[PDB]
């Protein structure tokens, strides 16, 4: 029953309960009241950390190792024109095409829990996976982290990812928007905020 | 006595009530039976005083929906700003009024609309607009699309701040009925706060940013170097320039000396010679007299603070020989009933709006207001309808709180009773004036038709043949003309140039304003006028007066204030409640205005506009033929409708086409109408059976039965229809000639 | 309407320019500019301040007929 | 103990309970919003503090200028110094927008925990803050936290000299508003600092009262 | 939450849903594929 919220003093709403990793109590607009919704938006904020997770780490690690004077890749702003074997829209269809599946897997496994587990072509793999979400199994999960005691490794490690993947989210948003504000690289803005913190901000172009 | 009333939290915000769509009733919360459910649902959502009995909840939902309307105005403004700000040619236009028309709208092209984008002048592409926003951000010193931006942000911003009161004073402060009823410190402060200290900020706007910018805006200098409107509040010697009276300091309003103000605070009539305006150095002291006025008048009325009158022993007071037990039981009437303050708010409302419409084409207060021809006219017949359609509804309100407010167990005091127990009087003598005036006025057009038919134009009414001067208009005309030598020496001129005296003033080719004359051809028309607005009374206050009883139904007040008729005996009793009277006092409101706005467009573009050319030659638009021409029915046909109406209906392929086109389709509106106007529900509901059957034919017969239009709903559909027709018909044909021709 | 087409029809024919009717009839404002306000031209000028003609009497019915029509309303 | 008639809520509990309302704002009838008698007295403590932290940074660079103490960047006007740009603006470390959001950043922490200590007393005390969780409990009215950090002293131990320090405080909070407010006026019709006008008025009051301009 | 959808499952907010896509789609449309009047299938 004790736990820390994102704002000492409050009471953490009814439809909240610590439950689910990453639970700090936060939901003003009631957007989670009913569980119906609650069993969908905890699946969409899982997957939008996860992409953001990937998307950061694509954007950030790259500009400071073209930075750092060892990679040559072009700025994360204009990697869509560039010269690839074939159109930007062929490879979106091809993406469509491959996403298609996993995504529609994925999709029966929320809906219908369990109903989707077993190889449809070598009937034996049987991923492992119980809770949705979490499919386990050796191609999503060939560490064997994730099956351990039932609260403190597990849900201590999910939430742990959760504070990283809310993080993530934040930072690829602001990456957004300075790459709009200031026409520069997102390390850019680093080394210049750090030349000098004192005038150089947001407020150093209005 | 006079405190702060609130009750905490009255009413838990939630979604509950929101999603049974009907709530506020009881009646039709239970659900849509038949679809006769969706249509009275929006007919009573508004009415507060229907759902409830308590005085405390109706004043509580007034105050928010109040609330909620001052934010929609305020959106409103915000977005008139910020499109003034981001798709306007003003910047442009501040560098050449005369030669570039204003223009605050742009339209993305998508089907070939994109010709409405016409060619305005600057370097733009846009609707032309005849708001007049230009010249109001012209006279208030505005000359930056930045200052423009800024603003409409302000705007939004109280937006929602409105909305939060809103919310606020009905969810988690709401006052008590006792607090409401405080009328004497509301009007205390009403007088004092909003209307004294708004003009007296206004007056300190305009003397310390407006008066300079628009000097030096004068003087022929670029908008882009005049300073900043702050350069001449934190330099008083940069803003001494131009009125070296602000070098004396604040010290001439404190001794009593401040006759030495006469720069910036000046008394001249006229309009400034290159702006065709008034003078911002008269304007200013004028709202700064306003505001003193209205201050000391805030300090009337008794509080808690001992001193002061109190509007009831003012009240009792007045009680005469004539007139029974006077004004007895009436501060009791406009405290405990919401609608006889909306009868009276709305007729002063209205009436003032007439005023303001009748007050601003004759004195042009903002620069080229009188050059643009199309804002002239759109800022009158604008506020003309706005006035017309505000004093019906005010007889509206007071015919409701006559029917389901009035009781008599107190009302024996003998003010209202007195005029309610001789309306057979009343009534009487205003339909015998109706009839003198409406013939004396229209008989005389028929005659002149027929003589001037008959080839005997030498027995007609004109100017020529018998005369019908009017001498009393004149009169007044010649002594405000002598005004500022004799009965007001101190101005030093006339306050308006409509009158007889002074003379013409250009402002670049184009006339603003001269004397206009008045001969038989106004006599006529102001009598006309005079009849229509009789008639127009006369329904208002029979409605009125019989909306509780008559000989013909004696309990009517049983009824109800909206009720279609009392079966088809008696010989006949459709259409008899106060309802009624305000449907049918709505088409002669129309009339009336209608014949006003028809009356003041010819009387402009025939003996006031033009353009008059070097040497002194004025030569007005039409060519001064409204004098002899509209003395016949014909000549306001030919000579006003087909010869003005062949702007718009050839405007098609041009910047003007949506004109030529809402003509047409404000045509079919008025046609469509009189589908509503003149049948009636049963041959509709018998109809619909027929449908219904094809309809359970195929199994699609709908569980909401489609019962047709009630008969009350029937006629609000015609007049609304009527209505909207009629009007945008007039815009259409009225913008597409002066916007052309002006 | 019957009567509105075969007069305008037949107007354009007996002029000598069928193709005014052929051409702008199939839109709604032709009708409005090209046939009514258009033929309207010596029928409201029967008389005026500068005299009458033969057409006068029927300038004053053409004004009667829209009174009688109003008060029907 | 004058200028109005004790009515109903004015009985001499609160420090500094003069009795002093010729409008009633404090009448406990309607009281729902911001003007109920809990809000009222703990909004005029901490306005009195903050006009008492105020009116003396007002005039200390323009008094210790003089002294010659300080070196010739204290704005002898109080308003020259940032706080308003086109009158005159110091360079500080550091733009003044970020400044000031760096002013709101810190300013929220020490705001919005009184405010929760307001509205639910016991609370910020239970919640583990960051670092060192301190015992910053509501120890009793909302406007006197107490605690062994907003009391380093103890000044004020019994009710005697407690209240006659609590009056002490509220009188001089009204004083400094009272002296802010004309700090504020007296900087437009003269158009310079607070102390500059005392000793001009020091000069000769004859010729340099405010009846002078 | 549940009362907000089910507002949201009102006649008026849904034919305006509607309504404004299909224009949304009719006006792509019409700026994408402009002035048709025979079809050229
Ligand atoms: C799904 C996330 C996603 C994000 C954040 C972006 C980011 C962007 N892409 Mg994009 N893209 C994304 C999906 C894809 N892009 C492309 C291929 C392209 C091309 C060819 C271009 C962009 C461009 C853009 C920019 C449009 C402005 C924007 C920064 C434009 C750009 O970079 O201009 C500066 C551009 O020309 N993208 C493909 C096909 C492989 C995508 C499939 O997912
Ligand atoms: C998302 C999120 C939001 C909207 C907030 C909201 C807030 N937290 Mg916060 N928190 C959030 C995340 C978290 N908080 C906390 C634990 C705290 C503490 C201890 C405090 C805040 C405080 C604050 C305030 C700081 C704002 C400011 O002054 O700058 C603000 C109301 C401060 C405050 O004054 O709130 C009352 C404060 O003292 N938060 C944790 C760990 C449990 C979070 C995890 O995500
Ligand atoms: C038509 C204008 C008019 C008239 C006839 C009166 C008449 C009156 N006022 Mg009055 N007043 C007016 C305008 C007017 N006022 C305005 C515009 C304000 C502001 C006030 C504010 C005012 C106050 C504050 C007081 C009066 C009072 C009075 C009464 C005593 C004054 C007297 O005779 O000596 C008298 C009945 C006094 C009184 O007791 O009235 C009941 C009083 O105390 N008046
Ligand atoms: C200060 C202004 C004001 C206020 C506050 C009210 C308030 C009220 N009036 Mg009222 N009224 C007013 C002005 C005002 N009126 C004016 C100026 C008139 C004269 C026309 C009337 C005539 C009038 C009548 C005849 C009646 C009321 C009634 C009412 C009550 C219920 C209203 C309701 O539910 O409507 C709900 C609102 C609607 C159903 C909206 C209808 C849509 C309108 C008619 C069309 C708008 C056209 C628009 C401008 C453009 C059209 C094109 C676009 C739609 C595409 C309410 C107390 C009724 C009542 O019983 O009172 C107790 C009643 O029967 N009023
Ligand atoms: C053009 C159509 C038209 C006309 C002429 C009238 C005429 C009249 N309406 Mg009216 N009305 C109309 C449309 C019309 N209405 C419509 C559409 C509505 C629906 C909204 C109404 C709604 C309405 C109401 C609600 C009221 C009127 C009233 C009146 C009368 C006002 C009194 C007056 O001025 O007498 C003057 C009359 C005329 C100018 C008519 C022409 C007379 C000519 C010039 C004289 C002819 C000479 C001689 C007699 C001819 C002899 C012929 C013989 C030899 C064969 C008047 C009879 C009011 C009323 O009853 O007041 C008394 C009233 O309360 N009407
Ligand atoms: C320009 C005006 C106008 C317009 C657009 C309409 C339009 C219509 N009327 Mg209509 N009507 C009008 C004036 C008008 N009326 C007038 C002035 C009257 C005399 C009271 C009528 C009397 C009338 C009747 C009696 C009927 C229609 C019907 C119809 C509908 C026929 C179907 C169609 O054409 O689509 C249609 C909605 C018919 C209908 O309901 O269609 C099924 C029908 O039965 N109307
Ligand atoms: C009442 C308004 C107010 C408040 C509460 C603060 C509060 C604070 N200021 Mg500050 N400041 C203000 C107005 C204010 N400032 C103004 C108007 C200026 C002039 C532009 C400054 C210039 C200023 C500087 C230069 C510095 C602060 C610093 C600080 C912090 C010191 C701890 C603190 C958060 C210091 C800091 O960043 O920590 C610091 O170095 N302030
Ligand atoms: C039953 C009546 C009817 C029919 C059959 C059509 C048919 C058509 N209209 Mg049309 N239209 C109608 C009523 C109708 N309209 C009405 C009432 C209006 C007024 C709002 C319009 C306004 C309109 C515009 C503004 C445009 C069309 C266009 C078109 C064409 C569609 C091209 C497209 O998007 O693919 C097509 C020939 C478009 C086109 O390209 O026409 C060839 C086009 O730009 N129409
Ligand atoms: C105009 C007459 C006028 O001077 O009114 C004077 C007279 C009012 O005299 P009293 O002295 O009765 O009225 C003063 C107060 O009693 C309130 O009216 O009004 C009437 O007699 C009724 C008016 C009917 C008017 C008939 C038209
Ligand atoms: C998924 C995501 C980022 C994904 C990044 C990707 C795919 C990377 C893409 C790239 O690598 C490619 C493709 C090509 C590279 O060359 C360039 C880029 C383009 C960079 C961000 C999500 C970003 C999502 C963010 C930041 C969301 C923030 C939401 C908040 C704070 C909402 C709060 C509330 O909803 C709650 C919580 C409760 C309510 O009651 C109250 C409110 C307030 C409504
Ligand atoms: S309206 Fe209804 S009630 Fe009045 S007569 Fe016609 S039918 Fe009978």
């Amino acid at each position: 029953n004790d736990r820390p919220l994102w704002f000492p003093g409050s009471k953490a709403p009814e439809w909240l309960d610590g439950s689910l990793p990453g639970d700090f109590g936060f939901d003003p607009l009631g957007l989670g009241s009913d569980p119906e919704l609650l069993k969908w938006f905890v699946q969409a904020e899982l997957v939008h950390c996860r992409w953001a997770m990937l998307g950061a780490a694509g954007i950030f690690i790259p500009e400071a190792l073209t930075k750092a004077g060892i990679l040559n890749t072009p700025s994360w702003n204009v990697a869509g024109d560039q010269q690839y074997f074939a159109d930007p829209t062929t490879l979106f269809v091809i993406e469509l095409i491959l996403f298609a599946w996993a995504e529609g897997r994925r999709w029966a496994d929320i809906v219908n829990p369990g109903c989707v587990n077993v190889d449809p072509v070598f009937p034996n793999n049987k991923l492992t996976g119980t809770d949705v979400g979490y499919p386990g199994g050796l191609w999503f999960d060939p560490l064997g982290w994730g099956q351990t005691k039932d609260a403190k490794k597990l849900k201590e490690l999910r939430t742990k990812e959760i504070k990283n993947g809310r993080l993530a989210m934040l930072a690829v948003l602001g990456a957004v928007v300075q790459a709009n504000y200031t026409h520069t690289g997102p390390i850019d803005n680093l080394l210049a905020h750090l030349a000098d913190p004192g005038h150089n901000t947001i407020f150093a172009l209005s | 006595e006079v405190k702060i009333m609130v009750e905490k939290d009255p009413v838990k915000t939630s979604f509950e009530k929101w999603a049974k769509p009907g709530h506020f009733s009881r009646t039709l919360a239970k659900g849509p039976n038949t679809t006769t459910w969706i249509w009275n649902l929006h007919a009573d959502a508004h009415d507060f005083d229907s759902h409830t009995n308590d005085l405390e909840e109706i004043s509580r939902k007034v105050f928010s929906a109040h609330f909620g309307q001052l934010a929609v105005i305020f959106i409103w403004l915000s977005g008139m700003y910020f499109h003034g700000a981001r798709f306007s040619n003003y910047e442009a236009w501040l560098s050449d009024p005369t030669h570039i028309k204003p223009s605050a709208q742009v339209v993305w092209p998508i089907v070939g609309q994109k010709i409405l984008n016409g060619d305005v002048g600057g370097g733009f592409q846009g609707i032309q607009i005849t708001s007049g926003f230009f010249q109001l951000w012209r006279a208030s010193g505005i000359t930056s699309e930045l200052q423009l931006y800024t603003t409409a942000i302000g705007g939004l911003i109280f937006a929602a701040l409105m909305l939060f009161a809103g919310w606020f004073h009905y969810h988690k402060a709401a006052p008590k009925l006792a607090w409401f009823q405080n009328v004497e410190s509301m009007l205390n402060h009403h007088l004092a706060g909003l209307l004294g200290l708004g003009s007296l900020a206004w007056a300190g706007h305009q003397v310390h940013v407006s008066l300079p910018i628009n000097r030096l805006l004068d003087a022929g200098v670029d908008p882009k170097e005049i300073p900043l409107p702050h350069e001449f509040i934190l330099n008083r010697d940069l803003l001494a320039q131009l009125y070296p009276s602000f070098s004396k300091g604040l010290t001439p309003f404190f001794t009593l000396n401040w006759s030495e103000y006469s720069d910036f605070l000046t008394f001249r009539g006229g309009l400034n010679p290159v702006t065709g305006g008034l003078w911002l150095t008269d304007t200013a002291h004028h709202h700064l007299a306003i505001a003193v006025l209205f201050l000391v008048a805030g300090h009337m009325y008794r509080t808690n603070f001992g001193i002061g009158h109190s509007m009831k022993e003012i009240l009792e007071a007045h009680k005469g020989p004539f007139t029974g037990e006077g004004h007895k039981g009436l501060y009791e009437i406009l405290t405990t009933s919401w609608h006889a303050q909306l009868a009276i708010n709305l007729a002063m409302l209205g009436s003032l709006t007439i005023i303001v419409a009748h007050h601003m084409y004759a004195m042009p207060p903002y620069p080229y207001l009188a050059t643009d021809y199309a804002t002239q006219l759109s800022l009158f017949t604008h506020h003309m309808w706005i006035g017309g359609f505000l004093v019906v509804g005010a007889a509206a309100h007071a015919a409701i709180f006559m029917v389901r407010d009035y009781d008599p167990t107190t009302q024996y005091n003998n003010l209202l009773d007195r005029v309610l127990r001789h309306r057979d009087a009343i009534i009487s003598h205003l339909n015998w004036v109706c009839i003198f005036l409406g013939f004396h006025s229209f008989g005389l057009y028929i005659h002149n038709d027929t003589m001037s038919a008959l080839g005997r134009p030498q027995d007609m009414f004109s100017d020529t043949a018998i005369q019908l001067q009017p001498v009393f208009a004149q009169w007044i005309q010649n002594t405000h003309a002598l005004a500022p030598s004799l009965t007001a020496p101190n101005a030093t001129a006339s306050t308006s140039l409509t009158w007889g005296g002074g003379d013409l003033v250009a402002v670049g080719g184009k006339v603003a304003l001269l004397p206009i004359p008045l001969g038989t051809a106004d006599f006529l028309v102001h009598h006309i006028h005079a009849f229509t607005i009789h008639v127009t009374v006369l329904i208002l206050l029979k409605g009125v007066l019989f909306a509780r009883s008559s000989r013909l139904i004696p309990d009517k007040a049983n009824l109800g204030f909206r009720f279609p008729c009392d079966g088809p005996g008696r010989g006949g009793t459709c259409q008899v409640s106060a309802w009624d009277h305000v449907f049918l006092g709505l088409f002669w409101m129309y009339n009336a205005i209608s014949v006003v706005i028809f009356h003041f467009s010819w009387k402009m573009q025939s003996d006031v506009w033009g353009s008059i050319s070097d040497q002194g030659v004025v030569t007005h638009i039409t060519g001064g033929n409204f004098a002899q021409s509209s003395i016949t029915i014909n000549g306001w046909l030919r000579d006003f409708l087909w010869a003005q109406a062949s702007q718009v209906i050839q405007s098609y392929g041009s910047s003007l086409s949506a004109y030529g086109l809402l003509f047409l389709g404000a045509h079919f509106v008025w046609a469509f109408s009189l589908m509503f106007l003149f049948s009636g529900r049963g041959y509709w509901q018998e109809l619909i059976e027929s449908i219904v059957w094809a309809h359970n034919k195929l199994k699609v017969a709908p569980a909401i039965q489609p019962r047709a239009l009630s008969i009350v709903q029937g006629r609000a559909v015609g007049v609304a229809h009527y209505l909207l027709g009629g009007i945008a018909t007039t815009w259409a044909f009225f913008l597409a000639r002066i916007i052309s021709v002006g | 309407w019957v009567t509105f087409y075969w007069h305008w029809k037949h107007i354009t024919l007996w002029q000598g320019n069928v193709a005014q009717f052929n051409e702008s009839s199939t839109y709604l404002m032709g009708w409005l500019r090209d046939y009514l306000w258009l033929n309207s031209s010596q029928l409201i000028n029967g008389y005026n301040p500068f005299g009458m003609n033969s057409l006068s009497v029927w300038a004053w019915m053409f004004l009667f007929g829209h009174l009688v029509w109003a008060t029907g309303f | 103990f004058a200028s109005k008639q004790s009515l109903s809520y004015l009985d001499g509990t609160l420090p500094g309970d003069y009795g002093f309302d010729p409008l009633g704002l404090m009448d406990p009838e309607g009281a729902g919003g911001f003007i109920d008698p809990q809000w009222l007295p703990y909004a005029e403590i901490i306005n009195g503090r903050f006009a008492m932290l105020g009116a003396a940074g007002a005039i200390a660079p323009e008094v210790l200028g003089r002294i010659g103490l300080i070196p010739q960047e204290t704005a002898i006007p109080w308003f020259q110094s940032g706080v308003i740009p086109p009158v005159g603006n110091y360079s500080y470390w550091a733009d003044p927008y970020t400044l000031f959001v760096l002013e709101m950043a810190l300013m929220g922490f020490a705001e919005h925990r009184r405010a929760q200590d307001y509205y639910k007393p016991g609370s910020m005390g239970k919640q583990y803050f960051l670092g060192l969780e301190k015992f910053l409990g509501g120890s009793g009215n909302p406007a006197y936290p107490g605690g062994p950090i907003f009391n380093f002293l103890g000044f004020g131990k019994n009710e005697k000299e407690l209240q006659e320090l609590k009056v002490k405080e509220v009188k001089n909070g009204r004083l400094a508003m009272m002296a802010v407010l004309g700090y504020f006026t007296q900087a437009i019709f003269t158009g310079v600092g607070p102390f500059q006008n005392l000793l001009d008025h020091l000069a000769d009051p004859v010729h340099n009262n405010v009846l002078t301009n | 939450m549940q009362d907000v959808k089910t507002y949201l499952s009102t006649a008026p907010v849904l034919a305006t849903l509607w309504f404004g896509f299909l224009a949304g789609l009719l006006i792509e449309i019409n700026r994408f594929f402009p002035d048709a009047l025979v079809l050229p299938l």
